[PDB]
């Protein structure tokens, strides 16, 4: 995997952030939110 | 000519504005 | 509701009985008297033996208790109709459930108040558009 | 277990099982059934959601532009658009090995890349764009536009800026503005852009923001438009030997009506396109002056509806103004039906009459566009009928529409459904009979004994537009006819484009086209039958006379009264989705096989083997998979590897949907009870307990999820096949 | 919890209550029919919605109607 | 009620104001769920998470700007600087807890005790050492991470 396009370092970290970090973080927030036993 | 390194970086910064506006719109629609 | 009495049925155990819900949430009890020590089918699987005299059994749901009750009153040569079903909470509170007023619900008994009765036909429910943006449904109005 | 989510339904939030989550997802956009929902709050939340959705569209377009301008080959593909493959974006996948890296380093790129089949290069080039700078500027501008609409949606949720229900129900004003402004002024603006950028840029004239104020699109300025004579704007149209993007054979005209196809680009003439947009802009502007608003003149739609009674139609269209204007489901059904019609129209016209330069030569993009739009239109049609049913369930007032056209449709629903059933049976029996007869008669070595019906009606219609192949000589095909002796500036070009067997303009047809058209008729009639019968029985049948009391969607009504599975109108939608997919399958199979024969110069294969179903099975499906299924091999990998993998993926998703469709709920709930038992009694795992009680999926949920898998697999399987086959033969 | 309604076409044949496996319904005195009785649903919190009662009803379209509602541990028929 | 600034917790005579930055829903939710304030957490977990984050980000300054940045030992030097600063921070945390919780112990929250603060210090120490070391290990092995992210080993 390489890139002749400009700023080809962007996919290098963006792919793990869009594939690992963003999914894990958002699923964690949603898990906490849909399990919150506040009032209703 | 090809696209510039700076034009790619300036794109994400500009996209920060619709991100914030989408956050506000979503949280308002949650009400 | 004072304190449930009666021997547990003679039974070797099974995997189909009470789970965590029984202690965390609620369980159910059924008592009944038998003129003889005799075999019956557990709603949770397999055969058990009821004692001569009083019997007390714990189950996970109200439906299992009522299924055992139908089995008692419809599948034994002299019927068993004295069974009582209670709801039991972890606090120890016991709530008598069935038969609600000491009389089986299939036959009329004085003193019962009609619940869920409608003074109309099913076809005489109102049009849903007439009740929209309210909380009700045509059968709730 | 108090549980907030979902905050709009206490019934769901009090559910102690995993159902609570699933239904929370499935009912969020059904604002009408949220706790405490009013009509005004409904319209306002829908308004803000509209703003957000438009912003999402603009952001998606921004991404397309930005990735073509960043990782694509737009400027290269301009140099030679018939031999270079346009690029969608770059690939970045750590799972790749050497074989796949080499296989996807294609189209002249140095890194892995995907070839774009959205036809977006041809569109941006015909528009007048020629650099990655212009695409990047458009993408950033759409970023700003999306920001504007996001802010507008947010603003109209604030107390002062929340529009009232009367404002939302002002139908006359909204119609005036959408016909005059949204349709007319926009079409006028696009005519202006075409005349100012597209038409000049096609002739070597760079016209951008930095010179368009000084370079007139015509040597004679606006005064010819202001004084009198407009023929000067027809001037010298581009000659037949015009070379796109250059001054060779270029003219000065801006508005023409020569019809036909530009000989090099094989597409519609840009000047004709701009002239069309100007004319329809004038017409839509005039249309936007029909309904009254604030000045007395204009029409009241309620008056026009109440004035169209009838001796044999009872109350006519009386009170339909409030019937429609009070039901978001009625209006949405109208919208989806009309939108599906015009999406199918887009599909049937863009393949026959392309408007983008060099797109008629890009067979994979043309196939993909046609299939895409026809699938979208099928979804739209199904949704329109679903929402007609939902209207009858939720909004229909029988006393206000008493004896009008709506109620009258409801009153003979038995006749409508029965005659739809009859024509369905008719078409099915006889089309399957002809196909199977042809199969058996060809199988036994006597292909001459087939029933090959010549499609004389559509052939005669083609002849009415100049098609002289069949020899009917009617109307336009007849030079002695008054329709041809008019002196219309479009007749020569239209005849030259229709009497040449080099385009897709009114393709030649034979018995195979006849048979597949009757298959399409069967599919349309059957899907309409399912949908219409669901809608009309949505309020009640003899099996459920009180069905309107139960809502649009519900599991069933139990094993009583004979059994009542799939009894709701939602269930009718669900059943009709399968027939929609089937009809689209037949339609797209037809289009692709015929266009494969056409593109390859071998129309005879389809003409001779489409009359029997083994022909489709072997010459179309079986043959055109050979390269597809070889995208990866025991011997290596090529650029079709992704499409082979997706082909198998679509198969797997389809088959998985079959599980939710065939096995029903109780079997699963009991199995999950055994699994629950196992968890509670396994040490160490004991330490962990679920927050929501695991239960099997619900009855309706099973139908929905099985259908969702089925449809995903359907679309991905066929897209993989279409794309891979057409790019392996012609790509 | 599910909703159970009893309309005035009830003939009081008692098959409602005889079919219920969860004792939701009762026979209570009434005067609309010969049998001088009608079905009642005082314990819908234990209703699971199996629809046995309506399956038992003889009147032309039911006199007892079960409309499934907010799902609970009891209405989902859960033993856990 | 167009005013977005109001009294703090409904008391205009307490030295504070309720503003979008001090007392908004986002600030309440974000600050309240940082490891310092997340409900129910034990002091050692708060300390562990905080230390992880801090030891991780404290690698950078000396890595790129320290004296060994121009040597063959850049990353090792940044690691040493981070570890020593975390050791001094741990001694500071321990001493703070030693002097602030001398007498009777309040019952409010476990963090605000002698035992609780020492447990938070242990968590901070462990997490800070670990985060600094994992940041240094990622930088030292940036080439294998690069090959992993580009699929060079397939
Ligand atoms: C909907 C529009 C869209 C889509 C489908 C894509 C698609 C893709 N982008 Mg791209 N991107 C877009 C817009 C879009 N882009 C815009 C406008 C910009 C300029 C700011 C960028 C800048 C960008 C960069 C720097 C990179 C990508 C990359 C990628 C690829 C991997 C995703 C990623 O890691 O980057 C993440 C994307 C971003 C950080 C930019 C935000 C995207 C827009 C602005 C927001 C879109 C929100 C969307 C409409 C919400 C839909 C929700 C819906 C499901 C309900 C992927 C194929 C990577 C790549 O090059 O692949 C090899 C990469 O490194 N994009
Ligand atoms: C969503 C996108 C995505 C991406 C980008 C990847 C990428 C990758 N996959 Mg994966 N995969 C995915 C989804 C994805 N996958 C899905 C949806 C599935 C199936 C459901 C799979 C199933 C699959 C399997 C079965 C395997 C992979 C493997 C791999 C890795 C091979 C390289 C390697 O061996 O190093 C491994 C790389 C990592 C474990 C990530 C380390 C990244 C950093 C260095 C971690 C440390 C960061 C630091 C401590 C914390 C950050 C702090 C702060 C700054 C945020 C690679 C990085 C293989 C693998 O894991 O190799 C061991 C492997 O066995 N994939
Ligand atoms: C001239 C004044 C004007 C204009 C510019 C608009 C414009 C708009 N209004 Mg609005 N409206 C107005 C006045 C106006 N309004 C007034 C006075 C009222 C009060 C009576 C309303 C009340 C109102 C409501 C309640 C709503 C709107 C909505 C909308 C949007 C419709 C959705 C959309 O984006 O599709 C755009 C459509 C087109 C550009 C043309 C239609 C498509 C054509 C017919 C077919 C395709 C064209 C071509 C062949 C295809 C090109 C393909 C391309 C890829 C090459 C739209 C942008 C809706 C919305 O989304 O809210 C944000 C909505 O909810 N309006
Ligand atoms: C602009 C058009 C439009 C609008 C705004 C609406 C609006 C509405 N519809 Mg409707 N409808 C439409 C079009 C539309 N629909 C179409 C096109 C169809 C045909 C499919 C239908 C058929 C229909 C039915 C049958 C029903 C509605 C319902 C509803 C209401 C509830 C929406 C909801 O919460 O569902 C929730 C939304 C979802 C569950 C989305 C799940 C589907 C996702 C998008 C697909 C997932 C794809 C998957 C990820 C594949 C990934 C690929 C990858 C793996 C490779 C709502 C008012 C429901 C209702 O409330 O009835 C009154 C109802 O039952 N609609
Ligand atoms: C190849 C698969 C297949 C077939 C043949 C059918 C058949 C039919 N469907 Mg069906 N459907 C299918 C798949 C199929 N469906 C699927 C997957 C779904 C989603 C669940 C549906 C859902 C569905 C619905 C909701 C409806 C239909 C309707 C119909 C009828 C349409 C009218 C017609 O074509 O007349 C002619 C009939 C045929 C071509 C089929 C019969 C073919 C045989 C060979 C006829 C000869 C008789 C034979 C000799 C009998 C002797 C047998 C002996 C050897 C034992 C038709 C009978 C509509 C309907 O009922 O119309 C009134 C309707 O409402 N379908
Ligand atoms: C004096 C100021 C200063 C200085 C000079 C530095 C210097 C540096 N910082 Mg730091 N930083 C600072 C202040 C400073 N920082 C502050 C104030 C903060 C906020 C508290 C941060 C927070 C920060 C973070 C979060 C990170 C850095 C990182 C770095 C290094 C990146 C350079 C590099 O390796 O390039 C090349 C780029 C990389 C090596 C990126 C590494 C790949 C990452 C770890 C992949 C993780 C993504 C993935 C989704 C992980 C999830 C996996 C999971 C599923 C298991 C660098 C030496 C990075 C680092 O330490 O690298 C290990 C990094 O992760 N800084
Ligand atoms: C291509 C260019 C197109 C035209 C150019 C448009 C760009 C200019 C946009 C300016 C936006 C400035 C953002 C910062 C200010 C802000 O957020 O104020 C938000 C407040 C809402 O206050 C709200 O007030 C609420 C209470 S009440 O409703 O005020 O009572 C309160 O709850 C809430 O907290 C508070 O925020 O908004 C206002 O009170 C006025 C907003 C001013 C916006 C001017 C727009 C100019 C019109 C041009 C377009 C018209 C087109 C219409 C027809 C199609
Ligand atoms: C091949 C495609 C045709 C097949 C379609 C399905 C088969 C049609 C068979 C249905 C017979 C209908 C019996 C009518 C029952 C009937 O007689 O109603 C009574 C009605 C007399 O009342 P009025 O005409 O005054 O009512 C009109 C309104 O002003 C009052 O509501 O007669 C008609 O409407 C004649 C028009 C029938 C419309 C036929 C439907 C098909 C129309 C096709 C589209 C027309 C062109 C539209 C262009 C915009
Ligand atoms: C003062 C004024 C006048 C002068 C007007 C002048 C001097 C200029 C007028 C310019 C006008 C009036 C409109 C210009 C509009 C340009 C628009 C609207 C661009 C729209 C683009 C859209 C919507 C999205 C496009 C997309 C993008 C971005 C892409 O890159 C790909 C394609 C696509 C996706 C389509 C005159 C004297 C005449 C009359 C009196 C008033
Ligand atoms: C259910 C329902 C509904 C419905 C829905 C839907 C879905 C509908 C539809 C429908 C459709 C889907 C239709 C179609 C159509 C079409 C048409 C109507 C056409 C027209 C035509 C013509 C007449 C043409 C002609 C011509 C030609 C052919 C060529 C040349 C030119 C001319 C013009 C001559 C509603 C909601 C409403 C209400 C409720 C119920
Ligand atoms: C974006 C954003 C933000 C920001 C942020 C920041 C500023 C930062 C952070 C960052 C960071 C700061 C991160 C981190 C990370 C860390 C880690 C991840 C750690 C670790 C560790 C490990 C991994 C381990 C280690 C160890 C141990 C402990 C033991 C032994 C040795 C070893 C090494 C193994 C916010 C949210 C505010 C807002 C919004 C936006
Ligand atoms: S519910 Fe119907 S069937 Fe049952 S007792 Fe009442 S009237 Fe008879
Ligand atoms: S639906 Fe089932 S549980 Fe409910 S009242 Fe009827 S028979 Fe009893
Ligand atoms: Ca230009
Ligand atoms: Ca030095
Ligand atoms: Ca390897
Ligand atoms: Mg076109």
């Amino acid at each position: 995997m390489d890139g002749s396009y400009a700023a080809s370092y962007l996919p290098w970290i963006l792919i793990p952030m869009v594939g690992w970090l963003f999914p894990a973080v958002t699923m964690g927030l949603l898990f906490i939110h849909i399990e919150s036993e506040g009032e209703g | 000519m090809a696209l510039s390194d700076t034009q790619i970086l300036a794109a994400l910064v500009v996209a920060l504005l619709p991100a914030f506006l989408a956050f506000r719109l979503s949280t308002e629609l949650y009400k | 509701m004072t304190e449930l009495s009666g021997q547990p049925p003679k039974f070797g155990g099974s995997t189909g009985g009470l789970l965590s819900k029984a202690n965390r949430e609620e369980k159910y009890a059924i008592t009944w008297t038998s003129a003889s020590e005799q075999v019956f089918e557990m709603p949770t699987g397999g055969a058990a033996i009821m004692n001569e005299g009083e019997n007390l059994l714990y189950l996970a749901r109200k439906e299992q208790c009522l299924a055992l009750g139908t089995q008692l009153r419809t599948k034994f040569k002299p019927k068993i109709q004295d069974y009582k079903i209670y709801r039991v909470y972890p606090s120890g509170e016991v709530q008598y459930l069935h038969p609600a007023d000491g009389v089986f619900p299939e036959k009329v008994n004085e003193g019962r108040e009609a619940q869920g009765t409608k003074t109309r036909r099913i076809g005489q429910n109102p049009e849903p558009v007439t009740i929209k943006f309210s909380g009700k449904a045509p059968y709730e109005v | 277990m108090a549980t907030k989510f979902p905050k709009f339904s206490q019934d769901l939030a009090q559910d102690p099982t995993t159902r609570r989550i699933w239904y929370g997802i499935a009912t969020a956009h059904d604002f009408e059934t949220h706790d405490g929902m009013t009509e005004e709050n409904l319209y306002q939340k829908i308004f803000a959601s509209h703003f957000g959705h438009i912003a999402i569209i603009f952001l998606w377009t921004s991404g397309t532009l930005f990735h073509v301008a960043w990782q694509g080959n737009f400027e290269q593909w301009i140099k030679d658009p018939l031999n270079i493959r346009p690029i969608a974006h770059a690939i970045w996948d750590p799972h790749f090995g050497e074989g796949a890296v080499n296989a996807f380093t294609q189209a002249g790129a140095s890194n892995p890349v995907n070839i774009a089949y959205s036809g977006v290069y041809h569109w941006f080039y015909t528009i007048g764009m020629t650099t990655n700078q212009e695409l990047y500027s458009g993408a950033v501008f759409l970023l700003v536009l999306a920001s504007l609409f996001l802010f507008a949606g947010w603003l109209h949720l604030q107390p002062k800026f929340r529009p009232s229900l009367a404002w939302f129900k002002n139908a006359e004003s909204r119609l005036n503005h959408h016909l005059a402004g949204l349709f007319g002024v926009s079409s006028l603006a696009w005519a202006g852009h075409l005349v100012h950028v597209a038409i000049p840029e096609a002739r070597g004239q760079h016209v951008g923001w930095d010179n368009f104020l000084s370079t007139p699109p015509h040597p004679a300025g606006l005064m010819p438009f202001f004084t009198g004579n407009w023929g000067v704007y027809a001037a010298d149209p581009d000659t037949a030997g015009h070379i796109f993007g250059t001054s060779e054979g270029a003219g000065t005209a801006i508005l023409t009506f020569l019809g036909g196809f530009h000989p090099q680009t094989e597409s519609l003439w840009l000047t004709d396109i701009a002239h069309h947009h100007l004319a329809i802009a004038v017409i839509f502007i005039i249309a936007g002056h029909m309904y009254r608003t604030n000045w007395g003149i204009g029409h009241s739609i309620k008056e026009i509806l109440n004035a169209h009674k009838g001796p044999l139609t009872g109350a006519g269209h009386t009170n339909l103004y409030d019937t429609i204007n009070n039901s978001l489901h009625f209006q949405l059904g109208l919208a989806l039906a009309s939108l599906g019609v015009i999406t199918s129209l887009v599909a049937q016209h863009m393949y026959s009459l392309p408007s983008y330069a060099f797109i008629a030569q890009d067979h994979t993009t043309q196939a993909a566009l046609y299939t895409h739009h026809q699938y979208i239109a099928g979804f739209l049609m199904v949704g329109a009928f679903a929402h007609g049913a939902i209207f009858f369930v939720r909004d229909y007032d029988p006393v206000a529409n008493k004896d009008n056209v709506l109620a009258r449709m409801l009153e003979h629903k038995e006749a409508l459904i029965s005659h739809l059933s009859w024509v369905s049976l008719f078409l099915g029996f006889h089309t399957l009979g002809l196909y199977v007869h042809n199969d058996v008669v060809v199988a036994f070595g006597t292909p001459e004994k087939q029933i090959l019906i010549e499609p004389v009606f559509a052939q005669w219609i083609q002849a009415t537009s100049g098609k002289a192949l069949y020899g009917f000589d009617v109307l336009l095909s007849n030079p002695d006819s008054i329709a041809s002796t008019t002196g219309a500036a479009w007749l020569p070009g239209w005849l030259d484009a229709i009497n040449s067997g080099t385009n897709s303009l009114f393709l030649t047809i034979g018995p195979g086209d006849f048979l597949v058209h009757h298959a399409i008729a069967l599919g349309l009639h059957t899907t309409a039958l399912i949908l219409i019968k669901g809608a009309l029985d949505a309020r009640g049948s003899k099996l459920m006379p009180d069905k309107k009391d139960f809502g649009y969607s519900f599991p069933c009504d139990g094993p009583g009264r004979g059994g009542t599975c799939d009894i709701s109108a939602w269930d009718a939608f669900y059943l009709a989705m399968f027939w929609m997919l089937n009809t689209l399958g037949w339609l797209t199979f037809y289009w692709h096989w015929k266009h494969l024969g056409v593109w390859s110069g071998n129309v005879a294969q389809f003409n001779e083997n489409s009359t029997y179903l083994m022909g489709w099975f072997r010459d179309y499906l079986w043959a055109n998979s050979a390269q597809l299924i070889n995208g990866y091999n025991p011997y290596g990998v090529n650029n079709l590897s992704v499409w082979a993998w997706m082909f198998l993926f679509g198969h797997l998703v389809w088959a998985t949907g079959f599980m939710f469709l065939i096995s029903w709920r109780g079997y699963w709930q009991e199995l999950i009870e055994t699994i629950v038992w196992a968890h509670e009694r396994t040490p160490l795992a004991n330490l962990v307990r679920w927050k929501d009680k695991p239960v099997a999926l619900s009855i309706v949920q099973a139908r929905l999820v099985g259908l969702a898998h089925f449809t995903v697999g359907y679309v991905l399987t066929y897209a993989a096949f279409l794309i891979a086959s057409t790019a392996g033969k012609f790509g | 919890s599910h909703s159970v309604k009893i309309y005035d076409t009830c003939i009081g044949c008692t098959q409602c209550v005889r079919a219920c496996p969860l004792d939701v319904l009762e026979m209570v005195p009434w005067d609309g029919c010969k049998a001088a009785q009608i079905a009642s649903s005082p314990r819908t919190e234990d209703c699971v919605g199996c629809k046995r009662c309506e399956t038992a009803c003889p009147t032309d379209f039911l006199s007892i109607r079960v409309y499934l509602g907010a799902e609970t541990t009891r209405s989902m028929g859960l033993a856990y | 009620s167009n005013q977005v600034v109001q009294a703090y917790n409904g008391d205009p005579f307490v030295g504070h104001l309720s503003t979008p930055i001090s007392d908004s829903a986002f600030t309440r939710t974000f600050i309240g769920n940082l490891p310092a304030y997340r409900k129910g957490l034990s002091p050692i977990l708060r300390g562990l998470e905080v230390g992880m984050a801090h030891g991780y980000f404290l690698i950078g300054p000396w890595t790129l700007l320290g004296p060994l940045r121009d040597s063959e030992y850049q990353y090792i030097g940044g690691l040493i600087g981070a570890l020593a600063l975390i050791l001094v921070a741990t001694a500071a945390l321990s001493s703070y807890g030693l002097v602030t919780f001398q007498g009777e112990q309040g019952s409010g929250d476990t963090l605000q005790t002698a035992d609780g603060w020492s447990q938070f210090a242990a968590g901070f120490f462990v997490g800070g050492m670990g985060g600094a070391f994992v940041a240094y290990f990622l930088l030292e092995n940036l080439s294998v991470v690069d090959g992993i992210f580009r699929g060079l080993f397939n």
